[PDB]
């Protein structure tokens, strides 16, 4: 066979020992998730810098005024999460980051809500979007993409544990702390989803052919969208590119993708098979889960336990100049936070 | 040719 008796072995031990772990991190999660608010104010802050922007509102780096830490608060203005779909998704956002626990995702630290806005503050993490060091070096070479992709197919494998699709991966989301690793943010559209769900939504490039057509669809598209992004790291750009969404969503659909010449056949392979029309031959999607991406071929080389240990010497460790530094994110138009003096959206916002 | 700035989420395509 491919593994010899040792190898074997330590392999299955290995994966029994992941069902224990997870075992013992859903028990974790659902007491978080079964019992939730209001744990710090606005004017408990010092607001420095937008650090990103979006269609609801701004990340703001801010000093928390009584310990001086540093904090990334995303600020959503209650009236623009004016669509149905954009309540809930906030709902969810909130209810799931406070529940998970996981080195590669984001730690929430306080949430609250005003007359204008609804506030959530979590670790800044100093090191920048993986989307703008991609962009400024071109692109990753396959063992420093696969490093990166070792640690989503982790988070991915525990957040599906707990029935969690995250359903918006992409370079944008994922900020380098400051040992090299990746801590991903934006639970704009994650979710609770024991079989399938239907709401249409993501971002254009990292959709799943099953999103686009409208069918009701399941954590599979998160195992595609692993494909578009580490094709992204891997070649530069995404394997579906184009100006329009609706030239994008064509491409997708179609069935077909064209690689790189410089991508290894491993890499190839292993994106075939993600970047898989068909649900009953997609990776992830099969009899036997989230291991036939683990012990693929292009991932031999990864110790998977040592990813999670964070024991692995990362392939670049951003530039640090200190507490609150922002030298690592782009610059952004600077808008006065204004609070009415009137409530807004108060029932829409309840549980919040 | 495609987009190589920040890419939006669409909350309802
Ligand atoms: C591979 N490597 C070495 N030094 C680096 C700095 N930035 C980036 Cl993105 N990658 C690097």
């Amino acid at each position: 066979g491919h593994m010899g008796n040792a190898a074997a072995a330590k392999k299955g031990s290995e994966q029994e020992s992941v069902k224990e772990f997870l075992a013992k991190a859903k028990e974790e999660f659902l007491k978080k998730w079964e019992s939730p608010q209001n744990t710090a104010q606005l004017d408990h802050f010092d607001r420095i810098k937008t650090l990103g922007t979006g269609s609801f509102g701004r990340v703001m780096l801010v000093k928390h005024k009584e310990t001086g830490n540093h904090y990334a608060m995303k600020i959503l203005d209650k009236q623009k999460v004016v669509k149905l779909k954009q309540i809930e998704h906030t709902l969810n956002e909130k209810r799931i980051l406070q529940a998970v626990n996981f080195p590669f995702l984001v730690k929430l630290e306080f949430s609250f809500k005003d007359n204008s806005n609804l506030y959530m503050v979590m670790e800044y993490v100093p090191g920048g979007e993986m989307f703008s060091h991609l962009r400024r070096i071109g692109r990753f070479s396959e063992p420093h993409a696969r490093f990166y992709a070792a640690q989503i197919v982790l988070t991915f494998e525990y957040l599906h544990s707990l029935d969690l699709i995250y359903r918006d991966l992409k370079p944008e989301n994922l900020l380098i702390d400051q040992q090299g690793y990746i801590q991903v943010t934006d639970f704009g559209f994650a979710k609770r989803v024991k079989g399938r769900t239907w709401t249409l939504c993501g971002t254009p490039e990292y959709l799943a052919p099953e999103i686009i057509l409208s069918k009701g669809y399941n954590k599979a598209v998160d195992w595609w969208a692993l494909g578009v992004l580490i094709y992204e790291m891997a070649a530069g750009y995404p394997p579906f590119f184009a100006d329009q969404p609706i030239q994008i969503y064509e491409k997708i659909v179609s069935g077909k993708v064209r690689f790189p010449s410089h991508f290894s056949s491993d890499l190839k392979d292993l994106l075939r098979n993600l970047l898989q029309v068909d649900l009953t031959k997609r990776f992830g999607n099969l009899k036997n889960g989230v291991n036939d991406i683990k012990n693929h071929k292009w991932f031999a080389t990864t110790d998977w336990i040592a990813i999670y240990q964070r024991k692995v010497e990362a392939p670049f460790i951003p530039k640090f100049k200190g507490p609150g530094d922002t030298s690592n994110f782009d610059d952004y138009e600077e808008e006065e936070i204004r609070v009415s003096i009137n409530e807004k959206c108060g029932k829409e916002f309840t549980e919040f | 040719a495609g987009r190589t700035g920040r890419r939006q989420a669409i909350h309802d395509i």
